[PDB]
């Protein structure tokens, strides 16, 4: 699914701390950022380059 | 930094706060690394240092040869005029 099932995706650290918990679709904004368009339904990226 | 009397800033984040985690330890770590692959004296190129001509000069060799020989025709004689 397209972000549908899901409420939110994060990286977090040992203090519950999460330094980019965000919705699906502002999640797939930075990743258009990154590669120009979406991966396929279901496919999420992060970059820690 | 301005601080307002009455409203002041507290005198700092007091006691209240939320330890959230004992996640603060970086384990050291502890490696061997051995880059050991047999190496052969060589590499093959196209060229390395090779300093090619742009223009040569021309270049020869050389020979002679033969004798001295001829065939003559001379002027005549003529009167000598003083002396």
């Amino acid at each position: 699914n397209a972000g549908t099932d899901i409420n939110y995706l994060s990286q977090r650290t040992a203090n519950f701390s999460d330094t980019r918990k965000l919705d699906p679709k502002t999640w797939a904004a930075q990743t258009r950022r990154r590669i120009a368009t979406d991966f396929p339904k279901g496919v999420y990226y992060c970059d820690n380059r | 930094a301005l601080i307002n009397p009455q409203f002041p800033y507290a005198g700092p984040v007091p006691i209240p706060g939320p330890a959230p985690t004992e996640t603060m330890p970086l384990l050291n770590y502890r490696v061997e690394g051995r880059i050991a692959g047999i190496q052969q004296a060589r590499q093959f190129m196209p060229f390395l240092q090779g300093p090619h001509r742009a223009v040569a000069e021309q270049t020869y060799h050389a020979i002679g040869t033969g004798i001295q020989m001829g065939q003559t025709f001379n002027q005549p004689l003529i009167n000598t005029q003083e002396g």
